[PDB]
């Protein structure tokens, strides 16, 4: 995908910039909105809404992005599986490397 | 936002027995309910058509939490709502385009809530702390509209 | 206006509060004058003291008034028309001040009616006190 | 209700505007636009740039509306009782902003007519458009 | 209160060429005939029950210039409009109790005799930039309520 | 007094106009707003708020005036004594025949 | 009068804090409210509404008190005399001593 292509680093979680519930693009605004299921590495995250993600098999979509917990998250390679009701699951892969995770690819 | 040291004191005795869960999800409800117009932001909520439709939609409820959480922001700081409230205003504003006037409205129907919930101990003095409080909110969202 | 339901839901509601409508309509008032104290001024000579006698007096009239539009729900322009000159052409009530009281009303009969304020009641309610309102100020249009 | 004074510098000043209906229509939403950016939202796909065309479009059928509307001062919620299920049951518009256009089309008919927007006529024009505007948002009521 | 260049020097360039004495007048006129409650604060200037006895009667005309006079202030102070109306925002809530509603009416009422007075100079982009100084000076009045 | 003046007939009820709560004239206006006391030939009335006054000892003060129940009129001559906080004691006579009451005077 | 008392001395003028067009007292409200006429020393003064009185046979009424212009002040002893609808003139009388004016008393 040309629109999800970066990330930032957070305390016990990373940051999606582009995945923006209200971005001017009509596709991200829904997919964003309509988020079903987040998986990393299998395991099955949590929507804790409004809640911090340090730590935690949480996700949050809120104005700065989409939050996701380095919990489930393993040395080397990562696979992050985002649904949603209207769009194919995003399957987004990171690298953590001496504890720095590094975007890789983010492809439908 | 002038509150008397009592003020304070009543106002987080009742926010401390308030279900941060349930209560902003009844108060954006009943707004949606009450109020219809502002069904036209929350139209990626799916059906809203009915109370039943609305008080049963979980977006709602989800929704109302992050209301609720914003609004605890406001009681931690209210020698500063401007500036907590600040970047929460440039959102409603320039990103979904929200007339001030419905911060006022929510504000008052979370008030008809918490004395739906307490009963006789939401007293007309502890109102009287609250309504500053959320014309205080409401403000602060309508800053960044100037 | 009201739609049937609505009526139904006013008759029901309004029914509940019985012989407590003096005792709701003086807490309103009481709300009013302290969350929004610009409007304890339209009442210069009245003790605004807790349990006021005047505050009692003026909460009966006002409940009283209530009580006879929810039975003229069809006939309320005409029932409160000797209201609406009053509130208009002599008190010059700043229109502002029915939403408030209005509120306040809806504040009082949240707090006092647990088990049938219902979301589908509020809209009931508040729209029917907007009627009130509506052609309490009537005069003015 | 808008008493026989009203109508009559109703019709009078609203007879004065005659063919540029759609021109007045036009300045007042475009005058909407530049003061309450807020209601462009309305208007998503809208050409919304001084001149547009689609802007003289809404701006005629906006003015054609109200000219009906003048016709029948009387039974004005009979009237435009389609475009009140338009504006409250699909648009959705958020009543604040139906005071929003009525005030710029005071702007808009006072900077045009100076001779006969008096302050007589003014109140009325004013009642008018509120009238207009009550109607208009019935659907919520 | 936020004025591009264009704008500040637009709203003055129009306000240099207008009557103080005869303005405020047709305001505070338009505002008592327009909004007939706002007669409640005003008994005491006689004689208000028709469009003519209120245009007419001298204490408006007078009136009239304290309030334009009061705005001459605010297009000096524009980025201090909370401080030059502060004194005066205190009158007006804590001795005269005006619901800061009606402050907004003046306001667009001043607005729609600007475009009666000036007719097709006052454009849009002069409306836009004058309901932005008005809404301004409504906040400024508003501020010691809270 | 040369403002009290007249009355009306009602329901078993009399009706002072002038006795008006709502009056332009500041002395009235206030006068009305403050009576603490109304007497009948002696028997001492009731403020009834906003009931009805038919056949009572009640009074009230309304936007149409001051309502007085008839139930403690006597045939012949009545003495109406309104007592306020404000001033003097304003003393109303007047006349019950084949049961028409009519005005005859006020005085302070 | 027991309630015009003091003054204060302003540029070119005299301010009397107590003719308070906005006193709770309703007297005092009423009386600045009504104000006709003001003459110092047989001179009279204009009603400037709010502009500056500084050097001026003007006076002007504000939520500040009254304003009076030294113009028609003379050395020694000054006779102000202000008239208003409602009530007898009140004259007040001051002292002006090598440039200070102090207050001497306020009578009707
Ligand atoms: C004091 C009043 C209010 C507060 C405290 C408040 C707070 C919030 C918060 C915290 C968010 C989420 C921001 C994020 O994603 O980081 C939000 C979003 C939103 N608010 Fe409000 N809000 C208020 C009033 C209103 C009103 C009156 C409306 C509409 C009439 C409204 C419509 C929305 C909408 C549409 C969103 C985005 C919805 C979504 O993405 O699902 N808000 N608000
Ligand atoms: C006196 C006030 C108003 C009048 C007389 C009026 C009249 C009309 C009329 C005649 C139509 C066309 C009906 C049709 O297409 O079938 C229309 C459409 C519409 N009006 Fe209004 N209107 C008024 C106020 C407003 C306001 C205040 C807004 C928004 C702020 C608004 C938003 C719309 C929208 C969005 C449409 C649909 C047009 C489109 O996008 O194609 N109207 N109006
Ligand atoms: C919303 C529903 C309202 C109702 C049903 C209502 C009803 C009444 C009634 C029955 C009276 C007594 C009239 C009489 O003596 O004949 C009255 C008087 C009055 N009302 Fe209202 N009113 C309403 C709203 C308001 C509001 C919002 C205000 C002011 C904020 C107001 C201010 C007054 C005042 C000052 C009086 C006169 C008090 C006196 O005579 O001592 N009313 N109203
Ligand atoms: C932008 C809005 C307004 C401005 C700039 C303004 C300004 C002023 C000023 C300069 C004064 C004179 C105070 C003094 O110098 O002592 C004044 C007095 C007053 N204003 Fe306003 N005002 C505004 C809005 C209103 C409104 C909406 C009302 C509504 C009723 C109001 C009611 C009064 C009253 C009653 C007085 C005192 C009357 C008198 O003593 O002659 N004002 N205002």
């Amino acid at each position: 995908l040309s629109l999800i292509t970066k990330l930032s680093q957070e305390d016990g979680a990373i940051l999606f910039p582009e995945i923006d519930r209200y971005s001017d693009n009509k596709q991200i605004k829904a997919l964003t909105q309509q988020i079903t299921k987040v998986t990393v590495n299998g395991t099955v995250y949590k929507d804790l809404i409004s809640d911090s993600v340090k730590d935690t098999n949480g996700w949050v979509s809120n104005m700065t992005g989409l939050h996701l917990g380095t919990k489930a998250f393993k040395d080397g390679e990562n696979t992050i599986v985002i649904s949603s009701k209207g769009f194919e699951d995003v399957t987004i892969t990171v690298t953590k490397k001496d504890g720095q995770i590094h975007f890789v690819s983010a492809k439908q | 936002v002038h509150l008397t040291p009592e003020e304070k004191s009543a106002v987080t005795a009742l926010w401390g027995k308030v279900n941060v869960d349930e209560v902003g999800g009844e108060a954006l409800g009943r707004l949606l309910v009450v109020y219809p117009w502002t069904q036209r932001f929350f139209e990626s909520f799916g059906d809203l058509s009915t109370p039943d439709a609305v008080m049963g939609n979980p977006k709602v409820k989800a929704h109302g939490k992050k209301v609720l959480g914003a609004f605890s922001d406001g009681l931690a700081h209210l020698d500063n709502l401007k500036g907590t409230f600040a970047t929460l205003s440039e959102l409603h504003c320039d990103k979904l385009h929200v007339d001030p006037e419905n911060f006022r409205l929510l504000g008052n129907v979370l008030v008809c809530v918490l004395a739906h919930h307490f009963g006789k101990e939401f007293t007309p003095p502890v109102q009287a702390a609250y309504q500053k409080v959320v014309a205080g909110v409401a403000n602060a969202l309508a800053h960044k509209y100037h | 206006v009201l739609s049937p339901a609505d009526k139904t839901n006013v008759k029901a509601a309004w029914g509940k509060v019985g012989a407590h409508a003096g005792e709701y309509g003086a807490e309103a008032l009481e709300r009013m004058f302290l969350s929004f104290p610009t409007t304890k001024t339209y009442f210069p000579h009245f003790d605004l003291s807790h349990g006021s006698a005047q505050v009692k007096g003026h909460g009966k009239k006002v409940a009283d008034a209530l009580t006879n539009a929810v039975a003229h729900v069809d006939d309320m322009p005409n029932a409160l028309s000797a209201l609406s000159d009053l509130h208009a052409h002599k008190l010059r009530v700043d229109p502002v001040n029915f939403k408030l009281l209005s509120h306040c009303l809806l504040v009082t009969l949240a707090a006092h009616l647990p088990a049938e304020f219902t979301p589908a009641v509020h809209a009931s309610l508040d729209k029917f006190l907007a009627s009130v309102s509506t052609v309490l100020t009537s005069k003015y249009r």
